[PDB]
């Protein structure tokens, strides 16, 4: 559950690695102010409209094989 | 070179806001977490403008505000998060116009992870054992008792953490004084990425999962 | 002799592991009763799993001498 | 030191009579009481009287 | 030689520590310069878990601590710093 | 026969003593279900249906006896294994398992887990077997200890959760019959649990109905025991359900039978104190008869009416709070001389609420309740009632505070003076609580003579081993402040009569008490008792006792702190040779105080000694710093320093580089850290160019045993290092280089304890060109050498930030090697758990393939 989530190992997937990568990315940004409030002046969106796109985003983000 | 830094002009940006008899009487009062800085504003109805008493620097990340005001109280607690897991349940003191932290609880290490608690804060006004839970499978419940002096006891974290179920939203539903109901929008994640075709982006939407914290059980059950 | 025993002129500094090695020389032990109250210190009571593993501490301990004193056991009713 | 010593004595003699003196009033106001108490003379029983 | 812990939720439960493993960090295991305070889970005070030392693992004489060099680096927010291991488990001599 | 059974067959006064603390081997107790491991008990091959349940018990023995992941796989295999395993079996095994007295306390809370797995597993099942539960869990729930009873309460709650609340009412209603009160008081404590987890408002109307009747006084009285046992049970969950529980609990306030009215009475305190302090409208449907039948009941009725109102009063408000209390005064002050116990101790709490109300103000206190509180309490009458000793005085503490210090400092020094050493020690405990509570302002120039007089005839007439007249002096004179100097010689007399006793516990007691106010008094400014207190000190140096001779040392202690040098009667060049063998004792006490006696005598003046004297008493300190009671090596470090800065850094640098060789790794690790005292006793260029030149010596340990000072050097220097940190790295470098396996984990450590020190002081330089070498250090199959380097690098990132330590180990995350990237890896993950959200702004730009979106093009924005 919360052994080690966030990181793989000696044989992770470079794509592996780069969904961990953007889905501990967007959490700094759902989460952070600054990275929140300067992402809502280049899309020109709310805060609660660039939230529900990042959250929606962290479904399968950096292209998935789903 | 040396240089130390100044604010010269505080922020301005009302990120949060919470309302409710945070003074202890009836009148009302705005906390606004803008950041950094943490502020309380009194909306005063002879003057019509909104008097901004304290703007303390918090040094930290504010993820959520939710206050509370327990079964048959005067002032309301305020719970905070920050970067790290240290909740912040503060409550109010006007001898000197000063805050005061209530009870300061270490939850889970520092940085707004995705598996770190400390981003959505949902109390429940009819009842106790509020949630502190994190974007992904990551959420306490703490239960607020009163002592015989009315103290705000935290108890022990009943964890209701997921499995790879991204989250939503949480708010906790008042209840009929039954076991308190909490609703989160929760999206299991973790069924979707394991398929190689990719069809995996349909058929998986969010849902909400209510799970009620029953003191009886002394766990935080679905 | 009944199954549950008293005996008398306990110390009053010991733990429960010299109490289970004492009472593990002759068989085993399925309760033990600890006196925690000022009137009734110095006296405890104890009861076996087996009868004859009673009987037989309740004869083997009758007369014990330990810590420069004497034992006295009592057969409750 | 043999004139302190002596003073330090002294001072100690004056200090145990004064102690009996006061022990001898507590002794006497005492008596004085048990002419006469006190709550209603052996309130004990009154309010028992049985059960 | 390398001991396990608990790292369950940690509770509202203070540490101890016994008369001779009272110093060192639960953690750390140093001596040098007691930053914070230790704490518990909830299967870590429960009847006869009452007041134990989080190191030696019996008699309680002080409040466990941790080490300020593991306390700044974030050690302390792990789960249930008791130390228990397959050895030092639940039915231990 | 069970546990529950066999503890009523014990009478009061006693406690059961638990049991101390592949599978493993068996046991003799676990004889009951043994026979699948140690005989041919073929479950499968010929027995009855569903028979292997039984071999579960066995398995439950795993659980009990066997490892903790083969004792839980049991309970995880039984959880999805319960509604195929027969919920009477299942129950008849289940329960006369833990129903036997061997049950032990891991065992209870295991057999409590495994139960409440059942239920939930069985939920319509477990109906049935109410019968079973109630008749085993109640006895539990009613146990002594109080996890017996929170284990009995858990059980009954989720065997009330496990079925329905019309299952638990029609099973706790019949059990009613149970004459026997021992009985029946188990039936409620059981519906109360039940009614605590299942819903209050769930079983109130059902509880309402069943009880609101007129059968008889049996069922009357177990609905207030019920009442008072889910209000006790719940505890502050009792403020919604107060009216709701209150409408159907006054029906007793008016009752015919005594009992019931007791009962009701009792509920309604319980009630009280649950839903204490605020939320008294519910008690408003009551207050009007608990005010008026305070003054009307008789015996048991006023009893449980003073009862009620000891617990209404401090939730009452402040207009009706006055009213009701001169309702209760005519029947409380009255009656304040209680026949027997059950009546005062009622009292006594009442009188302690209300003076804890803010009703009653300090005025009414000293008018009405002042001069009966002196009459019928304030007296030598409760010499020897141990309970009424520490209720009047818990009382009397309480009161003093709103009446007033001086109104009981000029009326209770009578009590303490007086001959009965019984009633004189529960009343130096009284004015000691009264003086720490309120302190020295209301202190009368005859009250405090008078507290004087009676503090030192209790001291002298100490003809029994009471310490509260010990602890009460210290409180009385530090109470005395300033006014102890005119006091001087009274004190002074009493502490020579006290200390030239020649008595053991008589000269302990003087000796503590000196200690105690030996800072209020030789701290006066006198310069005339410091050699009458010197001459009898020193004089009793060789006490066999040793209490007495730790105390002679903390008096001595005292006595140096407050007097110095020469101004102290015994000679510093005569005490530290009479204390130098005295510090050489392993006793714990002695040893603690005599180390903190050392310490002091280089306090203010330090000289006073030889240089070998003082050389001598650091070598054999030396050996202490490491002892097993952590006061004794906190005051040896406490000490060292001040030994340190008064003989020189030069000699005790240069005789602690010499102890270095000797005293073999055993103990010798010490010896280094205290050096690093050196360092914390003085300037760092103390140390460090001394132990520079220990370094140029070729031999292996001995810049081995140099690295490993070094290392507790900057793991306890804090952070002072920042101030000379570029003048050690060469010395840590060429430590770091390929010279052997054991000076690489010194070096390692060294840097990860300045890091920490130096963490953000400006002295990243010097942490990049010692990280420059430990970086390539990091390819080590040493087992007991990797985590050397593993603490460096987790060092590192907390005090180096990721930005570096992450865009050092970018390079080979994906590198071809199994065994390189099984440490690449590793180390990531030790980077990436510290400061999570930190290293995010701190990756590379990954190019985006043909097949994904990998680069992450949300933050390239221009705003």
């Amino acid at each position: 559950q919360s052994k080690y989530i966030g990181t793989g190992h000696a044989d992770t997937t470079k794509w592996e690695w780069l969904v961990n990568q953007h889905r501990d990315s967007y959490c700094s940004y759902m989460g952070h102010f600054d990275l929140l409030n300067y992402f809502a002046i280049a899309e020109n969106e709310s805060k609660a409209r660039v939230r529900f796109n990042l959250m929606e985003k962290m479904l399968q983000p950096c292209g998935p094989p789903a | 070179m040396f240089l130390y830094n100044l604010t010269l002009q505080r922020a301005t940006g009302i990120s949060f806001a919470i309302h409710g008899n945070f003074s202890g009487t009836k009148q009302q009062e705005i906390v606004v977490s803008r950041g950094k800085i943490l502020e309380l504003l009194r909306p005063d109805p002879n003057t019509g403008k909104v008097h901004t008493l304290l703007t303390v620097e918090v040094f930290g990340v504010i993820r959520s505000l939710m206050a509370f005001r327990l079964t048959g109280g005067t002032k309301d607690y305020i719970v905070v998060g920050s970067d790290s897991g240290r909740i912040v349940i503060l409550e109010y003191q006007p001898s000197k116009n000063m805050f005061e932290k209530i009870h300061q609880e270490t939850f889970g290490k520092s940085g707004c992870r995705r598996i770190v608690p400390g981003q959505f804060l949902a109390v429940d006004p009819k009842g106790r054992a509020v949630m502190i839970s994190a974007i992904e499978k990551q959420k306490l419940v703490y239960i607020l008792n009163r002592d015989a002096a009315a103290r705000l006891t935290i108890s022990s974290p009943l964890e209701a953490h997921k499995a790879n179920t991204l989250v939503y939203h949480v708010v906790g539903v008042d209840v009929g004084f039954e076991n308190p109901m909490f609703a989160c929008l929760e999206m299991d994640y973790e069924e979707a990425d394991n398929d190689p075709t990719g069809e995996a982006a349909a058929n998986t939407q969010q849902t909400l999962t209510f799970y009620e914290l029953d003191l009886g059980l002394n766990h935080v059950v679905r | 002799v009944n199954r549950i025993l008293y005996i008398r002129n306990l110390p009053y500094k010991i733990t429960a592991e010299e109490m289970y090695d004492i009472f593990g020389k002759y068989g085993p032990i399925r309760q033990i009763r600890v006196g925690n109250t000022p009137e009734t210190r110095g006296t405890a009571y104890v009861v076996y799993e087996d009868i004859f593993d009673a009987k037989n501490a309740c004869d083997h301990l009758s007369g014990f001498n330990v810590c420069n004193r004497y034992l006295v056991v009592l057969y409750y009713n | 030191k043999d004139a302190g010593n002596f003073d330090q004595n002294k001072l100690e003699e004056e200090m145990r009579k004064r102690k009996e003196r006061v022990e001898k009033w507590r002794e006497e106001q005492r008596k004085k009481a048990m002419e006469n108490i006190g709550e209603l003379k052996k309130e004990i029983e009154e309010m028992k009287q049985g059960k | 030689p390398d001991l396990i812990f608990c790292r369950k939720q940690a509770g509202v439960a203070i540490g101890r520590l016994c008369e001779k493993c009272d110093g060192k960090c639960v953690i750390c295991d140093s001596y040098v310069r007691p930053c914070t305070l230790v704490r518990i889970c909830d299967e870590c005070n429960y009847g006869s878990y009452q007041g134990r030392c989080v190191i030696c693992g019996g008699p309680g004489v002080s409040d466990a601590y941790y080490c300020k060099e593991c306390t700044i680096q974030e050690k302390d927010r792990d789960g249930c710093p008791k130390i228990v291991n397959l050895g030092s488990s639940k039915t231990d001599l | 026969l069970s546990d529950e059974e066999l503890d009523a067959m014990f009478p009061e006064g006693y406690k059961v003593l638990p049991p101390p603390a592949n599978l493993p081997f068996l046991k003799p107790d676990d004889i009951q279900y043994f026979d699948k491991l140690l005989v041919d008990v073929d479950e499968s091959t010929l027995s009855p249906e569903e028979q292997k349940e039984r071999k579960i018990m066995k398995l439950l023995l795993k659980i009990k006896n066997g490892t903790p992941p083969m004792r839980k796989a049991a309970l995880r295999q039984i959880t999805d294994k319960a509604r195929e395993f027969g919920a009477g079996p299942l129950f008849n095994q289940i329960l006369p398992l833990l129903m036997s007295p061997t049950l032990e306390d891991q065992e209870r809370h295991l057999l409590v887990k495994v139960i409440d797995r059942i239920l939930y597993k069985l939920d319509d099942l477990v109906r049935p077997y109410v019968h079973k539960i109630l008749v085993v869990i109640e006895p539990l729930l009613i146990d002594e200890d109080y996890y017996a009873r929170v284990e009995g309460r858990e059980i009954i709650s989720n065997l009330a959760k496990a079925a329905g609340l019309a299952t638990m009412i029609s099973t706790m209603r019949p059990d009613i019959d149970n004459m026997d009160e021992y009985v029946r008081n188990t039936t409620a404590r059981a519906f109360a649990v039940v009614a605590s987890a299942l819903g209050i408002p769930s079983l109130l109307p059902f509880l309402k109905a069943v009880c609101k009747s007129k059968k008889s006084w049996q069922a009357r009285h177990t609905g207030i025991k019920i009442v008072q046992q889910i209000a006790i049970l719940m505890g502050c969950a009792i403020l919604p359900h107060l009216r709701s529980l209150v409408e159907i609990i006054e029906h007793g306030l008016v009752d015919e039978q005594q009992k019931v009215r007791t009962i009701s009475a009792l509920a309604i305190a319980a009630l009280a104190e649950a839903a204490t302090p605020y939320g008294i409208e519910s008690f408003d449907s009551v207050l009007k008869p608990l005010w008026k039948g305070i003054r009307q009941h008789r015996g048991k009725g006023l009893a449980a009416f003073l009862k009620a109102i000891g617990y209404l009063i401090p939730l009452m408000d402040a207009e009706y709070a006055n009213y009701y209390t001169r309702e209760v005064m005519l029947i409380l002050i009255r009656e304040f001389q209680s026949p027997d116990e059950e009546m005062k101790k009622i009292v006594l709490k009442v009188v302690k609420q209300c003076c804890g109300t803010d009703g009653v103000e300090a005025n009414y206190i000293k008018t009405e309740i002042l001069p009966p509180f002196f009459k019928h309490f304030w007296q030598h009458r409760m010499a020897l009632d141990r309970r009424n000793y520490r209720q009047l005085v818990d009382t009397t503490v309480e009161l003093a505070n709103k009446v007033g210090a001086a109104e009981i400092i000029s009326r209770i020094v009578d009590d303490l003076k007086d001959e009965a050493e019984q009633y004189r020690k529960m009343v130096m405990e009284t004015i000691e609580k009264i003086m720490g509570n309120l302190g020295a302002a209301d202190i009368d120039h005859k009250l405090e003579e008078q507290l004087i007089d009676g503090i030192l005839y209790a001291f002298q007439e100490q003809t029994t081993e009471d310490s509260v007249m010990l602890n009460g002096f210290g409180t009385v004179v530090n109470a005395l402040g300033k006014r102890v100097k005119p006091y001087l010689p009274q004190i002074c007399g009493t502490v020579l009569w006290r200390l030239n006793n020649k008595s053991a516990k008589v000269r302990q007691q003087a000796a503590d008490l000196i200690s105690r106010t030996a800072v209020v008094m030789k701290t006066c400014q006198e310069e005339k008792l410091m050699g009458h207190l010197g001459v009898v000190l020193y004089e009793y140096l060789g006490e066999e006792y040793p209490e007495v001779l730790g105390s002679i040392l903390g008096a001595l202690k005292a006595i140096v702190n407050v007097i110095g040098m020469h101004k102290m009667t015994p000679p510093i060049k005569d005490l530290l040779p009479r204390l130098t063998p005295i510090l050489k004792n392993r006793h714990e006490k002695v040893q603690e105080n005599c180390i903190d006696l050392v310490g002091r005598i280089a306090d203010r003046g330090a000289e006073y000694v030889s240089a070998r004297e003082w050389m001598r008493i650091c070598f054999e300190l030396l050996e202490l710093l490491k002892a097993h009671k952590k006061a004794i090596r906190r005051a040896t470090v406490n000490t060292f320093g001040y030994i340190a800065k008064a003989i020189g850094p030069h000699d005790v640098l240069a005789t602690l580089l010499n102890n270095l060789k000797v005293q073999e790794r055993q103990n010798r690790v010490c010896t280094t850290v205290a050096i690093a005292i050196v360092a914390e006793t003085c300037s760092p260029f103390t140390v460090l160019p001394a132990l520079m030149n220990e370094y140029r010596v070729p031999e292996l340990n001995v810049q081995n045993g140099v690295l490993k000072s070094l290392s507790f050097l900057f793991e306890y220097i804090g952070e002072m290092g920042k101030d000379y940190i570029y003048a050690v790295t060469p010395l840590l470098e060429d430590a770091l280089m390929d010279r052997d396996l054991v000076h690489r984990q010194t070096a390692s450590a060294v840097v990860q304890h300045m890091s920490l020190g130096v963490y953000g002081f400006g002295c990243e330089d010097s942490l990049n060109h010692l990280l420059n070498y430990v970086w390539p250090n990091v390819f080590e199959t040493s087992p007991h050498v990797i985590q050397a380097v593993m603490g460096a690098l987790e060092g590192l990132r907390v005090a180096i930030g990721p930005c570096r330590m992450l865009q050092y180990c970018l390079q080979g995350l994906f590198h071809p090697a199994r065994k390189v990237r099984d440490v690449y890896w590793k180390i990531y993950n030790s980077i990436y758990i510290g400061s999570q959200d930190a290293l995010i702004a701190h990756y590379p730009r990954i190019y985006n393939d043909d097949k994904n979106t990998y680069i992450r093009y949300e933050l390239d924005y221009i705003l």
